[PDB]
RNA sequence: ACACCCAGCC
């Protein structure tokens, strides 16, 4: 319980897939497939602007 | 519902209550007939 | 249970893990708790009457497990009911009985169902559980459309034909059900295959027995006797021959039963055979006993 | 760079290393329970209870999808319902993100003599970025 | 349908476009480490003794 | 009923070259054509019908 | 010294649901069953003077 | 399983040359001369037609 | 290919037997955002 | 909303040996079905492209996104404190070609 | 569920 489900536990909003090279990206950029982007979501708070 | 016996390729009109058997021979393996629905392939 | 649509059923979005109202799309309730598999006991036999929530004690592992003189201080003191142990003994005996004649597991499951129904209904406390089990096996075989003769179930049981027949009659009375009447047809695939006869002989025997029964040639003869006579008098019409002893010992009929069924079926010989059958032997060459 | 391959897209278009993937889904009718009974039939929202968002429309009258029908993620290929001691759906589902076309559908009797069904879904796999 | 090779190789009309320029390295666009070892192009204009044209 | 599945037959059909000497200029792309799905002004119809009954 | 044994809630020992109709119980449920059986047996033996 | 319709590399048609190649081989022609007589000059097409296995012939042994 | 210029260094090119392995990306890509949760922990399930 | 270009994501490889094995990246959407990395970041991840798989965690709230942006993005982790040297560098084709 | 294999990347 402690080591398996408290110190480290499965999490939402995680993706996994194979990595392939891409020299045309910056060092701080990561290419992401369309399906992975379309699956997980980020919650923005609506503001007037 | 049309089935095809694996041994002798004979069409069988089987309702969904009759135990699976071939009328002509008696083999116990049936294969569903290909659907009449049109499926499109793109040859790419 | 949507507050806005209390009459619309909720869809289960398993991928999103939500209870969704299909009208307004409002996610009602909380995250779905998917019962299933991601610690868990044995699958309890559904045929058992009681819960049987109990566990065993394993073999000893060290000195503390043993006692002063060569024995473990903890033992497999099971808490099973007399009833559960007696009906488990019966299921185990049913499986042994069924595997003797190579019955498929579905017939065994049906037999277990019938046995549990009889044993809960509690009207045959006075009959041996092995006789009730044999009668249940007979009923299950007959209900599946693959009946076995009473002598066939007798051969794989310690229970006589007298006793299994009485228990069969009493089980049918108790369950208030009924079973289809056996036709000289069902007992054909087995009685033939076991005697090693070709497939054209299968068709000949089936057709000829069915036709003989249909036009009421044989009054009141048991279907086993008519079936066996059909096998006899369709076998001699082909190259493969079978004597009285083999057919009698493989179908259960006595020589005098098969002999008088043959003498009854003989005169209408040519009109009873199928039209498209290879007469390896002439119709008039059949030997009359 | 770093153990990676550039592949000729035209070669791939011409059949280079293009394969198929056959997956078989097996299902078993059962009558082990004294009252609950499994049956291969097309389930209906008006009768059964435990369905999901997937569409139960590609099935046939016997509850098994016919060969030659395209299937996608969350499609139903075996309509199996248990009789509730009115009934509950426990149907085989395509695995997530796995398209394909049903190739063969075989129905027979298994070792136990119960009704047994095997559907072979065929999916054509063209080489992509990331294939080893 | 009608299409071209950018979509699919089925619409490719060619069966190998052999393209060449400067068959002898007069431009030195490719530097041979050992020029004597390389076969002469079928469009070359040199005798046996010479291996590649002067720069 | 061949030993080759449907997608394989379609793939090998797509790669068969077809004579396109002069008609390719007069044939419009299917995307730009006004027909609903396909029509003679933007596509060509082929039919294959073979059954093997000889030994 | 354990004189009263705490019984975990159903959350600690949930009963999974399989294909078809099943009531498969956790190991703790079986252990509680054995505890209750032996406790009742001991109580009855002490009550009737074994 | 069957001869590719086109060479993977260049796209030359080689689906029509398998039967001719087999016939030439049965005519006691070496593989190199058989390939040369069929017009396959680039070694990509020679690879395509030399390294092919006719598995459809074995697949056709089973009854339909 | 892009410019048609000769590559300065001559490339080592020839036939070699390659083989495609069962580890295809489409059988590996995976994502989640509030999926089903298991019983005992009420945490995300295990496996794609 | 579906995550789009510029969203910050923690990008991780296992085994998670040192601090630089979970760095923040900016998402860019690309056609095919693989994560893509610049070749420089392969060294800290100890990752090659022979079938390696990597996890992508998407921070949910603005506070967690802000701290991933301000603490653990790849540019902020060029120099490790383990041995006060640049953990990343030029590698493979780029290094041979710049020689 | 649980168990056991196999396999991938270090
Ligand atoms: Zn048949
Ligand atoms: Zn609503
Ligand atoms: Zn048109
Ligand atoms: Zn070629």
């Amino acid at each position: 319980r402690v080591r398996g489900n408290l110190m480290g536990k499965r999490v939402d909003f995680s993706a996994r897939t194979v990595i392939t090279p891409d020299p045309n990206l910056s060092i701080d950029q990561v290419g992401v497939p369309r399906s992975i982007a379309a699956n997980m979501t980020f919650a923005e708070i609506v503001t007037p602007f | 519902m049309i089935y095809i016996c694996g041994e002798c390729h004979t069409e069988n009109e089987i309702k969904s209550r009759d135990p699976i058997r071939c009328r002509e021979c008696g083999y116990r393996i049936m294969y569903k007939k290909r659907t009449k629905r049109l499926v499109v392939f793109d040859a790419r | 249970t949507c507050p806005n649509h209390p009459d619309a059923i909720l869809v289960e979005d398993y991928r999103a893990g939500d209870m969704i109202c299909p009208e307004c799309g409002l996610v009602v309730g909380d995250r779905v708790i998917d019962v299933g598999s991601e610690r868990v006991g044995d699958s309890q036999n559904p045929l058992l009457s009681d819960g049987d929530l109990s566990t065993m004690i394993g073999k000893g592992t060290g000195a503390a497990s043993f006692d002063e003189f060569g024995n473990s201080k903890y033992q497999n003191r099971r808490t099973m009911s007399s009833s559960d142990r007696a009906m488990m003994n019966a299921f185990k005996e049913i499986t042994t009985m069924a595997d003797r004649i190579n019955l498929p597991r579905n017939i065994v499951d049906r037999t277990n169902n019938l046995f549990k129904q009889v044993y809960e209904q509690k009207s045959l406390k006075g009959r041996a559980n092995d006789a009730i089990a044999s009668a249940c096996l007979y009923i299950a075989c007959r209900q599946e459309g693959v009946p076995r003769t009473f002598k066939e179930i007798c051969a794989v049981s310690r229970i006589s034909k007298k006793e299994i027949g009485r228990c069969f009659k009493l089980i049918l009375k108790a369950l208030e059900t009924s079973v289809d009447l056996i036709t000289t047809g069902d007992f054909m695939s087995r009685f033939c295959s076991n005697l090693c006869l070709p497939k054209q002989v299968q068709m000949a025997a089936t057709h000829i027995a069915r036709k003989a029964v249909e036009l009421d040639l044989v009054p009141g003869r048991s279907p086993i006797s008519v079936a066996a006579a059909a096998i006899y008098m369709a076998s001699q019409a082909s190259a493969e021959k079978r004597t009285q002893k083999e057919i009698g010992d493989i179908a259960g009929v006595a020589d005098v039963t098969i002999r008088q069924s043959y003498r009854l079926i003989y005169p209408r010989a040519p009109d009873l055979f199928p039209t498209d059958f290879k007469f390896d032997t002439p119709v008039d060459k059949l030997p009359q006993l | 760079q770093e153990d990676s391959v550039i592949m000729n897209r035209s070669a791939v278009d011409r059949g280079f290393f293009r394969s198929v993937f056959y997956r078989s889904y097996k299902e078993q009718e059962s009558k082990k329970g004294f009252d609950q009974e499994e049956v291969f039939e097309k389930p209906t929202r008006e009768t059964c209870q435990g369905m999901r968002h997937a569409i139960y429309d590609k099935l046939d009258d016997d509850g098994l999808i016919a060969p030659g029908v395209r299937v996608s993620g969350d499609d139903v290929i075996i309509g199996k319902t248990v009789t509730l001691p009115t009934k509950r759906d426990c149907s085989t589902f395509l695995r997530t993100s796995e398209t394909g076309i049903v190739d063969q559908v075989m129905v027979t009797l298994n070792q136990e003599g119960y009704k047994f069904c095997k559907i072979r879904v065929r999916s054509v796999r063209i080489p992509q970025i990331g294939d080893k | 349908k009608k299409g071209f090779g950018k979509e699919h190789a089925k619409w490719n009309p060619t069966a190998g476009v052999a393209f060449e320029y400067d068959p002898d390295n007069a431009l030195r666009h490719t530097v041979y480490p050992k020029p004597e070892e390389w076969p002469k192009s079928e469009y070359s204009e040199l005798d046996e003794d010479e291996s590649q044209a002067p720069y | 009923s061949s030993v080759l599945h449907d997608e394989f037959i379609a793939h090998r059909l797509g790669l068969i070259p077809l004579t396109s000497d002069d008609i390719v200029d007069k044939l419009q792309y299917s995307r730009d054509c006004t027909c609903e799905e396909f029509c003679p002004e933007c596509s060509v119809e082929f039919t294959l019908d073979v059954r093997c009954n000889e030994d | 010294i354990v004189t009263v044994l705490p019984v975990p809630p159903l959350s600690v020992r949930p009963a999974v649901v399989m294909q078809g109709s099943a009531r498969n119980q956790d190991d703790l449920t079986h252990k509680l069953a054995d505890i209750v059986k032996i406790n009742n047996q001991l109580r009855r033996n002490e009550q009737n003077g074994a | 399983m069957i001869i590719p319709v086109r060479c993977f590399t260049c796209g030359k048609i080689v689906g029509n040359k398998w039967e001719a190649y087999l016939g030439l081989l049965q005519a006691e022609y070496t593989e190199g001369d058989a390939l040369d007589a069929l017009g396959l000059k680039r070694y990509c097409c020679r690879r395509m037609l030399l390294a092919h296995v006719d598995l459809i012939e074995k697949l056709l042994n089973y009854a339909p | 290919g892009f410019t048609g210029r000769k590559i300065t260094s001559q490339i080592f090119i020839g036939p070699t037997y390659y083989q495609r392995l069962k580890h295809m990306v489409d059988d590996k890509i995976h994502s989640r955002a509030r999926g089903p949760i298991q019983i005992l922990n009420r945490q995300p399930m295990e496996g794609r | 909303r579906h995550m789009c270009d510029g969203d910050i994501v923690i990008f991780n490889r296992q085994p998670t040996l040192h601090k630089m094995s979970m760095m923040g990246h900016r998402v860019r959407i690309l056609p095919w079905s693989t994560f893509r990395l610049n070749l420089s970041v392969t060294t800290p991840y100890n990752a090659d492209f022979d079938g390696d798989e990597m996890n992508l965690h998407l921070p949910q709230s603005l506070e967690t996104r802000a701290e991933i942006q301000e603490l653990a993005m790849v540019p902020r982790m060029i120099v490790t404190p383990q041995s006060n040297r640049p953990v990343m560098g030029i590698v493979q084709d780029t290094l041979t070609a710049v020689r």
